[PDB]
């Protein structure tokens, strides 16, 4: 089991699949903590800008990556 | 265990993947997805489109560059894909020899140098001279001066400056661990 | 015949049990309780043996029953119930006293003791469970009610202590129905195992107790393995918060297993060495633990290869894991002497048992290295060697494969040669002095500073123990 | 209970028997070089006596 | 040379006998190699009455 | 006392294969011959694996007398009152009685009780030196050197010169079977000039003995003083075939004749290496070491060589001298590169302060190594 | 010096059992 997938559909442009990406990703974390890591940037851009509209789910799931890693700073 | 997985595709897709691994020349992962592979799946299916890049990728290893080479040539009765590979994979298997002939030998025969990287033009052996920063000097190629040079300017930079350890710091420590 | 058998061993437990509810209910006298509930462990496997093991029935009948009860029910179930006295509650022989536990203040529920002998009891259950070879049922039902159980409660630095052993039998009780069958149910399970740990760790950080962070972080290795994940496991391992300093030295061991097999694989060698070799001696050499050693050997003679060292004959001349290791022993002969057919040869034959321990892979990858050590003897002979000669000797196919070999070995330096193609020879260029470099000094660090650290751990281990006795009345 | 510990942590990797399921399942190298050195020296001596 | 009267090495193919000066081994080094040696066998004979503790 | 070494040496015999039929069966009479005489029916039994009831009667009966006379003679002489002399004696006897048999288990028991009660010094050295014999005898040598151990302590308690001669002769024997031979040397050459035989094999085999590892072991200079001029070898000459291609060998090494050495290489590997017990298993090794040593020995002394020169003189092909030349080189003796282009045998030299260096660090690796250990133990308890 | 210490720590753990008992008697 890979949470790659969901990290590949972040980038279409299409906000109905990014979206539902989201909500995938946040009931994985629990164990991936550590594959999204990598691609955790590109997760923190799409809150950053306003442009986005999922924004405050996008904000959550960083969180709960920098949460389970333990860097509880960026978490809060 | 198997649900309806096993296709002619699986196979063939399989194949695929691993090849482009080899052309983002990236062996790190290469192997890792093959340690994936190495149980059920390669065992059950045998190598018959696997024996493509298990082989590519072993001949590579072994360092018998020739071998290497045929599989290449030989892909031309089963393309479909796999030439968006093959292309990149060749321009990197060129590389690799033209390194290796680096330390060897300084100074080849302008037929041996086309021989040895197996291109087909004498003009496009140096194209990649050009590209490469080596001095042609009587359709022979010197590999000694720019590279030592190179190499000489590379190896400054705020990273090894930590790890050489000076004489006088080896001295400092060795001194203080017992006075402390 | 059965009474006084079944009723000595009620005892003994009881003996033991009042034992530590004295020591785990005074302040933050941890380390005794810790040493005493290993040494416990132990004691009762080795009872089971005589005079019974319906130890677990007794010493259930005799303690408040919070889900024990319903534990002991399906136990009996898988193996044909009978009734005699195994219903909890039967004998009612604790008479709120306080150490047999206070019937009526269990069952008020002002106070709770039931909670930390529910652990220790599933403890002892587990153990049963494994060594008896009570598997099915028992295994699903008994990690069923197991991690809801303690996920139940609220962990203490006492509860963190015992869980350390629990979440290791939750494992590997799994591992065994994989190791029954295939199920399609054995693949899904496999996912929910990974979960529950994945949890407990998170928590188990806040809890600052690196017993189960370290037992928890084996575990969690060992399964990524099995599906041969070195992605996953690459970015597992950069989390580091593995601690080592209050550990026992066995978990420290199987950490380092874990970390030679996985760098090697991924074409890492060099720091693969430093850990194998730290793995063999921080194991033990103890009789049960022969098993451990022999697989700890197969990897290292592998891991040596591949970097171009040449195991010592000699460590394997007088070893008497000589049966199992003879696969290995064949391809180090291999190597060392060059000989090309004979490799190939070597791998055919023996390639079902070295598949077992996964050593096959690396075992292929040694092709290249046949080659290199053949070459490298041939260059440590002769000056000027045509390559002519070398054409026929390793029946290289042509005049440039010849060339490429060396080309390739000198690009790590491992011959250090220049080719020559107009004279149509090779001349050695190997330093062989480097006394005269820099490099002494290198060596000499290593060596310098592992030196000084063993000073450091004797001085602070020396005081300790004199303190203890100084204290204590004496002459 | 230190080396107790070390054991019973280590079983999983040792399983059910590694020590023993391995076997139930299943100059000091070179050969006598006289006699290989014996024939050389002969077959060397006819050649240079008879030339 | 055999001997070590003059001690150097022939060259049978120049037709010259080349001519060294006595080589002077490290004394350091030799000396040093005796020290160690002698370590090994002071810490076998310690550990075995060492064994009492254990 | 002739059988007790004897025994072995021709068992030894005809255990091999690699022998001649007619050797093996010369041995083979020689054998059935001291079974009858010595009755060593229970150790008889050991051997037989390893290569008529009259023979049982003869142990069953021979046994019965022996036992019922030592009985009642060994009761009376405990009976009768005084330990010192009588009760110590006994004992002696009684492990003898057991040797003879070869009964290892009750001559340990027998030979114990000496030792332990109260006698001279001398005496107990004496009485050790059998034990030692029989572990020799069994073709176990850890189980002599456990037993050799506690006669060096009591060597220089006692101080007889005439027990210190005794220990250096068994000990030479013990370090002849183990692969080193840099001890066995040192105590070989001394103990020609002096041992009078004692449940041990005689001063031919002796000689042979020294001859061997001086070989193999001495430097040049060494070689030529201590055993060429030796007063014994040249008195002894040859009065037996391996004395002789021994004695020819020597005389070529020191020599630097190299046509004639190779023939006698081959001479005495098969009268001197498979006759002797103890250098049979060390046969292979043996060779190996000396054609290493002659190769370097010529190399030493030229800075080149051409390929023809050296094959000649040594008296093999030009082929057949590459191929083995080429064995040594990677293990480091011999010191040569080779052209192949050229035709010519380079000779390098290098070794200086670089060699030393390494020696020492390789070492250093390993006593750091042991001490970490120890060190952790301690500090657990 | 590590294991000199130690012996002597061997040896004031028994005198240290005995005492305790005589201990006992002498209350």
């Amino acid at each position: 089991t890979t949470a790659a997938p969901l990290l590949a559909l972040l980038r279409e442009n299409q906000d109905s699949v990014k979206t539902y990406a989201l909500e995938s990703i946040n009931n994985v974390v629990d164990q991936l903590w550590s594959e999204i890591s990598n691609e955790l940037p590109d997760i923190e851009a799409l809150y950053d800008d306003d442009t986005f509209s999922d924004r405050e789910m996008a904000a959550l799931i960083a969180s709960k990556v920098y949460y389970n890693l333990g860097e509880y700073e960026s978490a809060v | 265990n198997h649900k309806l997985s096993e296709s002619d595709k699986k196979s063939k897709l399989i194949s695929l993947y691993l090849l482009n691994l080899l052309s983002q020349n990236n062996t790190t992962k290469f192997h890792s997805e093959l340690q994936y592979l190495d149980k059920h799946i390669k065992n059950l299916e045998d190598d018959s489109l696997l024996s493509y890049p298990i082989k590519l990728d072993r001949w590579l290893m072994e360092g018998s560059y020739q071998k290497a080479w045929d599989l290449l040539q030989s892909g031309s009765q089963n393309i479909s894909e796999f030439d968006s590979f093959t292309d990149i994979l060749k321009s990197a298997i060129r590389d690799e020899i033209a390194k290796n002939t680096e330390l060897s030998y300084d100074f080849l025969p302008l037929s041996n140098i086309k021989a040895l990287l197996f291109f087909n033009n004498e003009k496009e052996t140096e194209k990649f001279a050009l590209e490469r920063n080596w001095p042609i000097v009587n359709s022979k190629v010197y590999f000694n001066n720019q590279s030592k040079e190179k190499a000489d300017y590379e190896d400054e930079m705020m990273h090894e400056e930590d790890q050489k350890t000076n004489i006088i710091e080896k001295a400092m420590d060795y001194a203080i661990s017992i006075e402390n | 015949l059965h009474h006084s058998e079944k009723k000595y061993a009620e005892e003994d437990q009881v003996q033991e049990l009042l034992k530590v509810l004295n020591e785990i209910s005074k302040t933050t006298l941890t380390l005794d309780p810790r040493y005493i509930w290993r040494s416990l462990k132990d004691l009762s496997s080795l009872r089971n043996q005589e005079l019974l093991n319906a130890e677990t029935l007794c010493f259930t009948v005799n303690v408040l029953y919070p889900d024990s009860s319903s534990f002991k029910k399906n136990l009996l179930k898988f193996i044909t119930s009978n009734h005699k006295s195994s219903v909890p509650g039967s004998a009612e022989l604790r008479n709120s006293y306080p150490a047999s536990f206070y019937s009526v203040n269990t069952e008020k529920k002002t106070i709770e003791v039931t909670a930390e002998i529910n652990c220790f009891m599933h403890l002892l259950v587990q153990l049963f469970l494994w060594d008896s070879k009570e598997l099915e049922q028992l295994v699903e039902f008994n990690r069923k009610v197991v991690i809801p159980n303690l996920l139940c409660y609220y962990n203490l630095r006492s509860l963190n202590l015992i869980n350390a052993k629990l979440w290791f039998y939750i494992y590997l009780s799994h591992e065994t129905l994989a190791r029954s069958s295939e199920e399609i149910n054995s693949d899904n399970q496999n996912i929910i195992l990974r979960s529950t740990m994945m949890k407990f760790l998170k928590i188990a950080s806040l809890k600052h107790d690196n017993e189960t962070k370290a037992m928890l972080i084996n575990l969690i290795l060992r399964d990524f393995l099995n599906n041969g994940e070195v992605d996953s496991a690459s970015d597992f391992i950069s989390k580091l918060e593995y601690p080592h300093t209050d550990v026992s030295s066995s978990l420290e061991a199987r950490y380092f297993f874990y970390l030679s097999k996985i760098n090697a694989i991924q074409l890492d060698y060099s720091t693969a060495n430093e850990y194998i070799i730290a793995a063999i001696r921080k194991a033990p050499h103890n009789s049960k633990s022969l098993g451990f050693l022999q697989q700890s050997n197969k990897l290292h003679c592998c891991i040596q290869l591949l970097m171009g060292d040449i195991p010592e004959l000699s460590f394997f001349h007088q070893s008497n894991m000589q049966k199992s290791l003879l696969p290995y022993y064949h391809l180090t002969k291999a190597v060392k002497l060059g000989d090309l057919k004979k490799f190939t040869s070597t791998i055919t034959k023996y390639k079902q048992l070295l598949l077992k321990d996964d050593t096959y892979q690396l075992c292929v990858r040694l092709r290249s290295n046949v080659i290199k050590t053949g070459i490298r003897i041939i260059s440590l002979t002769y000056k000027k060697i045509s390559l002519r000669d070398i054409c026929l000797k390793l029946n290289l196919d042509s005049e440039q494969t010849v060339e490429y070999m060396v080309s390739r070995a000198i690009r790590d330096g491992v011959i250090e040669a220049k080719i020559n193609h107009e004279d149509g020879f090779i001349e050695t260029t190997e330093l062989l002095n480097i006394y005269d470099s820099e490099d002494p000094q290198q060596v000499f660090d290593e060596r310098i500073k592992f030196a000084n650290q063993l000073h450091d751990e004797y001085l602070v281990s020396m005081r300790y123990p004199e303190d203890k006795k100084t204290q204590q009345n004496e002459k | 209970t230190k080396k107790k510990n070390e054991e019973i942590n280590k079983k999983s990797l040792e399983e059910d028997d590694e020590f023993e399921d391995f076997p139930i399942d299943t100059d000091d190298v070179e050969v006598d070089d006289d006699f290989t050195n014996e024939l050389k020296a002969e077959l060397d001596r006819y050649k240079r006596e008879n030339q | 040379i055999l001997d070590k009267i003059f001690y150097g090495v022939l060259d049978q193919g120049n037709g010259w006998l080349y001519v060294y000066e006595t080589p002077n081994q490290d004394a350091t080094y030799d000396s040093a190699l005796e020290l160690v040696g002698q370590l090994n066998k002071v810490v076998d004979q310690l550990f075995e009455k060492a064994s009492v503790l254990y | 006392r002739v059988p007790n070494y004897e025994v072995s040496e021709k068992a030894f015999l005809l255990t091999q294969s690699k022998v001649s039929i007619e050797q093996r069966k010369e041995a083979a009479e020689f054998v059935l011959a001291k079974i009858k005489e010595e009755e060593m029916a229970p150790y008889y039994k050991y051997l037989c694996e390893e290569y008529d009831q009259e023979l049982y009667n003869e142990l069953c009966k021979k046994n019965e007398s022996k036992i019922k006379e030592l009985n009642e003679k060994i009761q009376k002489l405990e009976e009768d009152d005084e330990g010192e002399l009588e009760q110590a004696q006994a004992w002696i006897n009684l492990g003898e009685y057991y040797a003879q048999i070869g009964d290892k288990d009750n001559a340990e028991k027998t030979l114990g009780k000496s030792l332990s009660k109260a006698i001279s010094t001398g005496a107990k050295i004496d009485v050790m030196l059998t034990i030692a014999r029989l572990g020799f005898f069994y073709n176990d040598q850890l189980y002599v050197k456990e037993k050799l151990e506690a006669v060096n302590s009591m060597i220089e308690k006692g101080g007889d010169w005439e027990r210190r001669n005794r220990y250096k002769t068994y000990y030479g024997i013990h370090c002849l079977a183990v692969r080193n031979f840099k001890e066995a040397a040192k105590l070989l050459v001394d103990s020609l000039a002096t041992f009078t035989s004692i449940e041990l094999t005689s001063y031919e085999s002796i000689a042979t003995y020294a001859s061997v590892t001086g070989l193999f072991t001495l430097e040049r200079t060494d070689l030529k003083s201590k055993v060429i001029d030796s007063p014994e070898l040249l008195s002894l000459i040859s009065t037996t075939a391996a004395l002789q291609s021994i004695s020819s060998l020597t005389i070529s090494l020191y020599a630097s004749d190299y046509a004639s050495y190779f023939p006698y290489l081959l001479e005495t590997y098969a009268n001197v290496l498979i006759p002797c017990k103890y250098l049979n298993r060390h046969a292979d090794f043996f060779v190996r070491e000396m054609r290493r040593k002659v190769y370097a020995q010529l190399l030493e002394s030229y800075k080149t060589l051409s390929l023809k020169s050296m094959a000649s003189a040594f008296g093999v092909s030009v082929a057949f001298l590459d191929n083995d030349l080429g064995k040594f080189i990677p293990n480091k003796q011999l010191n040569c590169v080779i052209d192949r282009v050229n035709g010519i045998v380079e000779t390098n030299r290098p070794d200086n302060k670089n060699a030393q260096y390494h020696l020492l660090v390789k070492q250093g690796d390993g006593l750091l190594t042991k001490l970490q250990k120890y060190g952790a133990a301690v500090r657990l308890t | 010096e590590l294991m000199v210490i130690y012996i002597s720590n061997l040896v004031r753990s028994i005198i240290a059992f005995d005492d305790l008992i005589e201990n006992k008697i002498q209350n």
